[PDB]
């Protein structure tokens, strides 16, 4: 049960390369392709996000986008950037300039065939395929217009399968570019139709993370990619090594979703906890419960107090007992019961994996439904019905072609979207 | 004589190693299927012969599929220790799972894996003469478990007719919980299962948890240690075809005393000398203390209330060294007890069993070694209570339509649900009127 | 180019721990992860014996 | 018969402690697998 | 008490190399023709005669004629290991190649060659004293085996006259294809094969694939493979002229017991215990499952379902340790069964064999060491669904003569292909005749 990945765009490939290195060590992968780890439960798995290339060597099963080389030069210089296959590295002659419409229609239109027919030979080449996994971010120019661009071609050819993206939203504090709110908008309207799942990640969030947890005087991006990376990795760790109680992206997904618009998640990862204060309390499941469920862990800006939890899912890796895990789950239930949604009877799912990340006794990764979501939508609706009032910006896209009845209608889906949200918070019986 | 095990999806394989590991190492069978010992004549022995067929050289091996949609618990046991005892036809993967759908298993993908588990019963029963039923082993919590459990149960029912079926059932515990969808998946497995199966015993996890925490002594309890008591729990009542006794019971008089209405068939299971190595020297553990064991709640392994309800029939299993004169005397002192009752058209409610073959210890254990044990099974009114509250949640649920289009969009329309429910609903109607006293005599 | 004899040799070497070599060789049955015994006069059971 | 259950009492209580004591080992292995992951990447962090 | 062999084309010379390192490695003659000392000692005996004569000097050389019209075979066979074992003239080898052509090997080409294959064979003929018939390999889908064969077979029966012919002929499989004109050849083959054979064997290459892949866990097989799964079905059919037995077979008693109608007599051959060493350790193999298994459709080698009509004679060999008793036993739980037909007109079904000789296991083989098998032929109406999808495939190239300039070339009539194709027409309305359930008394 095989994934295949796309990386689209700056902030895309740089994380796509941290979450390799991170894959490549947890099964102890050289990065000269050669394996040596050190249990065959590492091997017995390895087809999972791994194709054989000859004589002992193994490539990584990820397609590399965008539109102009720099990046790309940057990750093949990086220091596993050899494992990728040539053939794999796509890139054109001109950058997006920051413009959705440019990037959608003029060089997207331009690339988006030969990017089809490196994921078809791809997928075409597994035996049985699982979801593709995606990771780009809404607020640039190529990362979501050629990202929103394939995710819909990806979705005419395998309908039946499951699509999952992950994506950095563009943040209320600081921002570094101007156009911001229009690329956002067209491209959440372009997700909320095509995706199955979409999990969406602040900076701000993360720097608050590592501000606070992690106590970090200087963090730099390497860190942030370093977050990110540990929760993508964690997802599929149940698709990929034994345990007591299975779990798999399907299940997640209608064990999640009540209602196929509100599919859109907050992640975090629990034992985060810095190297002094470590050595004074040992890990246990009621303080990664603790942890995981605390608002200062989780990376989106919008609080849970302000919302309530139609559902929730919790990932555990390490050995463990099963009524632990259960009579944690409902404690925490019962003692915060005005957070919880009141019709569905039991909110949390549990899974239960023997295999923890490397160092780590134990650990969680926690996904969240909450009503909270409305708030970042709302921040970037208002600031987009401020910038199309007055015009501010518009004759670019429309030189390069956009109709403005496309920009009415992503703002009243994105709207609608909203709405509906706001209206299960408040829901009743009677 | 024979009995074919059936192992359906995570619960009931996992249930299945420890079965198998506890009647391997009852009988003496060793991990890679062969026989210490002598061989010579002089004595000679068939007590395997109800789950084990031997080969020409010697070898022996079980009556036993294993069945799942997903690869990982049968390759961990393709893998593990007992790799040599199986063959390998039997241990049955698809390619995915079916992902807590009812429809999914049932309609999409179990369609397909289905003849092949048809074609592996049929293999086992041609190499019979005198077999007396299918035990079969599943959860309704999940998706293959109901769907393909359903499926395969109404194949099976088609085909070998008559034939016995007694299931293992793990229901969704009140308030311990593992997935958001239990409920309708539980409505949706009662309903194929009230009609194809003969007598269900009933388990949930939190009660098992509980008899663990306050009898044995472990404070942080997990599955192997459930699944080892289900298998001495299936051991016992199954003791009675394999081994000598002064009072044998054949699988047809459970069904012929268990069960008056052919609906009412759902029974309560509970294990009296669940106690640890330490506490069993210091005490004696006659018959009457177990048999005074037996009916406190504390002993159960579903959490019901019995004082809510009457009881229909008692099947009490003794094995060990037990005389039939103290478990008369037992009995006697039960029906003497006030807070036990009976419906008053069952004057005669009791049946015994006594078996000579003490309860066997495993070397990794929490049980202490006793030499004598006692398992009942019951029929009981107060059951209706634990259908109640699934059908509480579901009508909650339900109410908004919540999870419905999943099952829509893989096979299920709609209108089945309704269905469903007014079964489950006529179902506790019954057990209304059956625990209903008769007006008059005339 | 081919690096002679003792390099092929040893890329051969290298090949055969992938899983698709293992159970998936060319015109063979893929081999046993334990070992079995063949009997002198075959598998299955004798047929038994009965008096003149 | 008291003797007789008593020896396999014995025998018995011999075979779960030789369980005991590999069960023992394989935990300590594990954990000073572990500590040493946890001790190198602290000296590393700390270097860089 | 002799069989003279003829091996036609690629594939029939290919088989036939898997069938003589078969009958060399089962009687013990080594490769350079010899017998080793110990064979031939305190008992002198007879039976390589079938397939064996000696020279005066002891040296073995097989009774066999190899025929070609490309080199590249036979010169393997000359080049190879087993050079010294055949006479050199013996292995006839023409320019060039029937090119797929019918046309080219019957009229053009085989002409020129066909004469020496007669010469050398009744030069073979006549230095025999119980010759008891011909056995012919060769497929049909391609030009020299067709053409050739059929042009062979006819001289053959003019000159021999009423001496028996059976064939064993690979004929298209239904989905599997290699070449795009194998309609004609085939359908213009089975013209000449009507009038001029006994019994016809039919072999379909995608059956032989699905049972390696299915019963032996080969997922890459190629033609070795096949060929010794055929060569061992070939052995097991000669088998009872060759030794010792409780109920012998001979040649012409299959043709009496199979052939109802002289145009019925195309026949449906399946071999039981093809079974790796890893299952059949695991498995006991009695009588009562390889005859359950010789009429599951999973074991047969053509591609046909025989749920879709109904059996009118079935021979069944049984080799190696088996008594009759259980033979008998398990022909009647056969009959016993529902989905498993006999025409009313043919109430006595069965022949059956028994041989106490086991199969022989060759060192580079793939099946295991077993001590009995069996192997059936049988006749049924539900090959006439072969033939249909033959014709379909005729008509829709024949509706535009898509390739027929060709065949018109190399000097061939286009009413051939009209009159063939009503003859199979005739063959079609044949088994829809036969196969009448049943007549009216009026
Ligand atoms: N006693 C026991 N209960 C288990 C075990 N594993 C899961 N359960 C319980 O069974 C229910 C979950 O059912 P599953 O067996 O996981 O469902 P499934 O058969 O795997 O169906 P799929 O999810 O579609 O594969 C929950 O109530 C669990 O508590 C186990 O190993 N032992
Ligand atoms: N089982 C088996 N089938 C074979 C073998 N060789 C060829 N075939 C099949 O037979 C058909 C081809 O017939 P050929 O024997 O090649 O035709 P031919 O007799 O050589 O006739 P020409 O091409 O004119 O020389 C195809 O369906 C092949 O798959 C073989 O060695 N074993
Ligand atoms: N977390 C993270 N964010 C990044 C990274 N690089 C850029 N960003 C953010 O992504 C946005 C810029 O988008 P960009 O990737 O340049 O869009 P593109 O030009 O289409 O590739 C800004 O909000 C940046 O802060 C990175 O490595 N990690
Ligand atoms: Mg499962
Ligand atoms: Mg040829």
């Amino acid at each position: 049960r095989e994934i295949v990945c796309v990386q689209a765009g700056q902030c895309g490939n740089q994380i796509g390369s941290k979450f390799w290195e991170v894959i490549s060590d947890e099964h102890g992968v050289d990065p000269t392709g050669t394996y040596q780890g050190d249990s065959d439960l590492q091997l017995e798995r390895i087809n999972v996000y791994f194709d054989e290339a000859t004589g002992g060597r193994y490539v990584p099963r990820s397609v590399l986008i965008d539109l102009e080389p720099g990046t790309m030069d940057s990750v093949r210089a990086g220091p596993y950037g050899q494992i990728f296959r040539p053939d794999n590295f796509i890139f054109g002659q001109s950058g997006a300039g920051n413009n959705w419409a440019k990037g959608h229609y003029t060089e997207g239109a331009e690339l988006i065939d030969s990017v089809l027919d490196v994921c078809c030979k791809e997928a075409e080449s597994c035996d049985c395929l699982q979801g593709f996994q995606i990771c780009h971010s809404l607020g640039g120019g190529t990362g979501s217009g050629m990202g929103t661009l394939l995710i819909s071609k990806l979705r005419e050819q395998y309908p039946d399968r499951i699509m999952m993206t992950f994506s950095i939203i563009p943040s209320p504090k600081v921002s570094d570019t101007v156009v911001e709110p229009y690329n956002t908008t067209l491209s959440v309207h372009q997700l909320v139709e095509n995706s199955d799942e979409s999990m969406c990640i602040d900076n701000e969030a993360l720097y608050d993370i590592c501000f606070r947890t992690l106590k970090l005087t200087t963090p730099t991006f390497g860190d942030l990619n370093h977050l990110v990376s540990a929760v993508v990795s964690g997802v599929t760790c149940c698709l990929r090594f034994p345990g007591q109680l299975n779990s798999d992206l399907r299940k997640l997904a209608v064990n999640l979703v009540p209602f196929p618009r509100l599919h859109f998640f907050m992640m975090g990862f629990a034992p985060l906890t810095s190297r002094g204060s470590q050595q004074y309390r040992g890990l246990s499941v009621p303080e990664l419960t603790q942890q995981m469920f605390d608002a200062k862990n989780m990376m989106q800006a919008a609080d849970p107090r302000h919302g309530r939890y139609l559902t929730a899912s919790a990932l555990f890796r390490g050995r463990m007992s099963t009524k632990e895990v259960d009579e944690q789950m409902l404690n925490v239930q019962n003692k915060n019961s005005s957070y919880f949604i009141e019709w569905i009877p039991n909110n949390i799912k549990s899974s239960v994996c023997d295999i923890p990340p490397k160092g780590l006794k134990m650990a969680v990764t926690f996904i969240g439904n909450n009503t909270c979501i409305q708030e970042m939508f709302r921040r970037v609706g208002e600031q987009f019905t401020l910038m199309f009032r007055r015009k501010a910006f518009l004759h670019w896209y429309t030189g390069e072609g956009m109709d403005e009845m496309e920009f009415t209608e992503a703002e009243s889906n994105m709207n609608d979207l909203v709405s509906e949200y706001q209206q299960y918070q408040d829901a009743t019986i009677e | 004589r024979e009995a074919i095990c059936i192992h359906i999806g995570q619960a009931g394989c996992q249930v299945g190693n420890a079965c198998w590991e506890l009647f391997c190492l009852e009988h003496g069978i060793q991990p890679d299927g062969a026989m210490p010992s002598d061989k010579t004549i002089g004595v000679e022995d068939d007590a395997f012969n109800t789950f084990f067929s031997e080969t020409g050289a010697g070898k022996h091996v079980p009556r036993a599929v294993f069945l799942d949609l997903e690869p990982t618990v049968v390759d961990e046991v393709r893998t593990g220790t007992y790799r040599q005892l199986f063959h390998p036809e039997q241990l049955i993967s698809g390619k995915e799972d079916a992902a807590n759908n009812y429809a999914r298993g049932h309609y999409t993908i179990g369609k397909e894996i289905v003849d092949l588990c048809l074609d592996r019963i049929r293999k086992l029963a041609d190499n019979c003469t005198g077999l007396q039923g299918f035990l079969v082993y599943h959860a309704v919590g999940g998706g293959t478990g109901s769907g393909l459990g359903a499926l395969l149960l109404e194949r099976l029912s088609v085909d070998y007719g008559k034939k016995s079926k007694l299931g293992y059932t793990v229901y969704p515990s009140p308030q311990v919980s593992t997935a958001v969808v239990e409920p309708y998946n539980s409505v949706l497995s009662t309903h194929s299962l009230l009609e194809h199966t003969d007598v269900a015993a009933m388990l949930d996890n939190e009660a098992i948890y509980d008899l663990t925490r306050r009898n044995l002594d472990i404070e942080r309890p997990t599955y192997t240690n459930l699944n080892r008591l289900i298998g001495q729990v299936v051991s016992s009542l199954t003791a009675s075809l394999r081994f000598d006794g002064a009072l044998n019971v054949d699988l047809t008089e459970f069904q012929t005393n268990l069960v008056p209405y052919p609906r009412i068939h759902f029974v309560l299971t509970s294990y009296a000398p669940v106690i640890s190595a330490e506490k069993a020297y210091h005490e004696q553990l006659s018959v009457s203390e177990i048999s005074n064991a037996v009916f406190e709640p504390a002993s159960m392994m579903t959490k019901c209330d019995p004082r809510h309800g009457k009881y229909m029939a008692c099947c009490l299993m003794y094995r060990g060294d037990v005389v039939p004169k103290d478990v008369n005397a037992a009995v006697a002192t039960i029906k003497t007890k006030r807070t036990i009752q009976f419906v008053d058209w069952s004057p005669t409610g009791f049946k015994c069993g006594i078996n000579y073959q003490p309860p066997t210890v495993v070397p990794g254990g929490d049980l202490a070694k006793v030499q004598r044990a006692v398992c009942m099974i019951a029929n009981s009114t107060a059951i209706a209570e634990v259908f109640a509250r699934i059908d509480h949640k579901f009508d909650l649920m339900y109410s908004k339509r919540a999870f419905v289009h999943w099952y829509v969009g893989e096979g299920m329309e709609e209108g089945e649900f309704s269905e469903a429910r007014e079964d489950l609903a006529a179902l506790e109607k019954d057990y209304e009127e059956v625990g209903a006293e008769s007006a008059d005599m005339d | 180019e081919t690096g002679g004899r003792m390099m092929a040799l040893m890329e051969q070497q290298l090949e055969r721990a992938y899983l698709s070599n293992v159970r998936r060789p060319l015109g063979k049955v893929p081999a046993a992860m334990y070992d079995v015994q063949v009997p002198h006069s075959g598998f299955g059971i004798p047929s038994e014996k009965s008096e003149s | 018969l008291r003797e007789k259950e008593a020896v396999k009492a014995r025998i018995l209580e011999e075979q779960s402690k030789k369980i005991m004591e590999e069960r023992l080992k394989r935990e300590e292995l594990e954990s000073l697998l572990s500590d040493y992951y946890e001790a190198e990447r602290i000296s590393r962090e700390r270097q860089a």
